[PDB]
């Protein structure tokens, strides 16, 4: 409902800014923007409310502002322990009485950025014989651990049947993910190719597979 | 004869946090006339039998009056808990008197809400009996001072009833009169 | 200090019922609005319901209208979310929070402030089921071949290669949860680029399934 970046990264000591765009009937209509921090497996914690106000000294390195339908959260003096998910939200005065963005993962860079290595497997012929078809896109060794994966049949976007994992930290501290596209055998044989496109840090990697 | 109409037939009633009081003395109180005068939906007494009221003498009687939801008239009584009894209008445990109420939807509701009638929602402690708290100081729920403004752990202490004529019966406005029967001193208010 | 102790939740089948509760202490419960928020796995927060300090008002997200009921017992300092007709899309961690509310008199909204610890609600029709294992054949000086371990329940699965002899270049990825309610994962080995035979051993104890699959070009 609100729009925020999937992920932002900064180096320790720097400031980073997370934008959060809404509409005239929420971010642009009230001064009721709130920002929450959430660590894995923990409940959200209110860091900023009324666009720019701090509940406590725990938000001393946080600041907020708003222009038009976009709010911004800035974290200064970035520390390793700032790695967390940040959620913007706004009152709407109607269902949903509170709207959220999708959450932003902040990465505090601890190693050089690294592009995902992508491998794409086509459906097994044994799978085809079982009246099944799965495309398997394996994504490994990327840092920061944030990736968006798009599927294409020929060159058209494919949305149904897609199941992609959240990234998981490898033992080398880089990240891995995988995405699956399930198809009928006929769907698989009736296209010329399928593609797994993985976008990472504004750069996209693509693998394509074809029936043979 | 006690001028009860000055209280019961008042054109406008107070909000319950700002409840009004009229001292009544030096007059004959006829409660069978009061009871049959109107369509009261609540007429209950404490420390006295409602049906033996016209043979009683007291020093003074105080008539407190305010508006609340019909579902809150039950809180206007000794020994009750709830935001109304705790923060707005509190009767002592040994209250002697009567509580009278009637539906006022036709007078006190307004299309699109009548927001004039208020109640207190936050308070640092419960009212003592017959205490009256009109403060609008921002309520400080946490350790941070509120600086007179709303915010985190900082609440404006009053809330509006939104009395609309389409409200359910529990949520319609009811005018309430609490007659307190005081006896210290020669008696100045007797039944007939 | 404020405490919100969440209770309830667990695993049900579609169409089942649950009741969540939140028990408050450290603040005067009946002065505050309460709010429920949910978070599906890997997703953001979603507002679910809210209720006024006096239950005189309660709001619900559209997709739970007529299925969820928010309520509160002020004498017990508790707020409740009654859930009926549960659907798989209702699977989430559910949080109770304080505030979330709106004062008509001042037009001021207090943001959800203190939050319960969360409780997991899982709505699933899946039943124990052993995986089907399919070889993922090969075709930077190295070749990737693997095993698709598909359509099993519940977790976990164990995968090794050559009965544990091959451990280098082996990356077993964490599972997806499909919309059928079943899991799939993949185990891939990167090997030097017709000579060595590569075999993956898949073990699913809940179904007492064991399967070895040879992966060849
Ligand atoms: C209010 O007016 C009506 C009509 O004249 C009368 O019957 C009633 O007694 C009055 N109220 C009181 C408390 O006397």
């Amino acid at each position: 409902a609100l729009t925020q970046p999937a992920s932002v990264s900064g180096s320790p000591g720097q400031s980073i800014t997370i934008s959060c765009t809404g509409t005239s009937s929420d971010v642009g209509g009230y001064n009721f923007v709130s920002w929450y921090r959430q660590y894995p497996g923990k409940a959200p914690q209110l860091m900023i409310y009324d666009v720019s106000r701090r509940p406590s000294g725990d938000s001393d390195r946080f600041s907020g502002s708003k222009s038009g339908n976009t709010a911004s959260l800035t974290i200064s003096g970035l520390q390793a322990e700032d790695e967390a998910e940040y959620h913007c939200s706004s009152y709407t005065g109607r269902s949903p009485y509170v709207v959220f963005g999708g959450g932003t993962k902040v990465t505090v860079l601890g190693q050089p950025k690294a592009a995902p290595s992508v491998t794409l497997f086509p459906p097994s012929s044994e799978e085809l014989q079982a009246n099944k078809a799965t495309l398997v896109c394996l994504i490994s060794d990327f840092y920061p651990g944030a990736v968006t994966v798009a599927w294409k049949a020929d060159s058209s976007p494919v949305k149904a049947g897609v199941e992609t994992t959240t990234p998981s930290k490898q033992s080398n501290n880089k990240y891995a993910a995988s995405s699956y596209l399930s198809l009928t055998p006929e769907q698989w044989k009736s296209h010329r190719s399928y593609s797994c496109q993985v976008t990472h840090e504004g750069s996209t990697v693509e693998k394509t597979v074809a029936p043979t | 004869l006690c001028p009860f109409g000055e209280v019961f037939n008042a054109t406008r009633f107070a909000s319950v946090y700002a409840w009004n009081r009229k001292r009544i003395s030096n007059c004959v109180a006829d409660y069978s006339v009061l009871y049959n005068s109107a369509s009261f939906s609540t007429f209950k007494c404490y420390g006295v039998s409602p049906t033996k009221l016209n043979d009683l003498c007291f020093t003074n009687v105080y008539a407190d009056s305010f508006v609340i939801r019909g579902d809150e008239v039950r809180q206007i009584a000794p020994g009750q808990t709830g935001k109304i009894a705790d923060y707005n209008y509190k009767l002592p445990d040994d209250f002697t008197g009567c509580v009278i109420a009637w539906n006022s939807n036709n007078l006190d509701s307004k299309v699109g809400g009548n927001y004039n009638y208020l109640y207190r929602l936050f308070r640092k402690s419960n009212l003592k009996p017959f205490e009256r708290d009109i403060s609008t100081e921002i309520y400080q729920a946490g350790s941070t001072p509120c600086n007179g403004v709303e915010g985190f752990n900082c609440y404006f202490p009053l809330q509006s009833y939104g009395f609309q004529p389409t409200n359910g019966v529990g949520y319609q406005p009811y005018r309430v009169v609490v007659l307190s029967f005081e006896l210290l001193a020669p008696a100045t208010v007797c039944g007939p | 200090e404020v405490q919100l102790v969440e209770s309830g939740g667990g695993l049900v089948q579609p169409g089942g019922s649950l009741r969540l509760s939140c028990a408050a202490s450290g603040f005067t419960f009946y002065s505050y609005w309460m709010t429920w928020v949910r978070q599906a796995p890997g997703k953001g927060l979603e507002w679910v319901a809210n209720i006024k300090h006096d239950e005189s008002e309660s709001h619900y997200v559209d997709s739970v209208r007529g299925r969820f009921t928010i309520s509160r017992d002020n004498a017990k300092n508790s707020v409740y979310l009654q859930m009926k007709g549960l659907r798989a899309e209702d699977t989430a961690v559910y949080y109770c929070a304080r505030d979330g509310g709106y004062n008509i008199l001042t037009a001021y909204y207090h943001a959800p402030s203190y939050w319960g610890q969360g409780t997991l609600v899982t709505v699933s029709s899946a039943s124990t089921k052993g995986p089907s294992v399919f070889p993922l054949a090969p075709s930077g000086g190295t070749a990737a071949l693997g095993c698709l371990v598909k359509d099993y329940f519940p977790e976990p699965v164990t995968v090794s290669w050559n009965s544990g002899a091959l451990t280098s270049g082996v990356h077993t990825f964490p599972a997806v949860l499909q919309s059928s309610g079943l899991y799939s994962l993949s185990s891939v080995v990167t090997v030097p680029s017709g000579t060595q035979t590569y075999i993956c051993n898949v073990n699913h104890k809940p179904s007492n399934t064991k399967v070895d699959k040879r992966v060849e070009p």
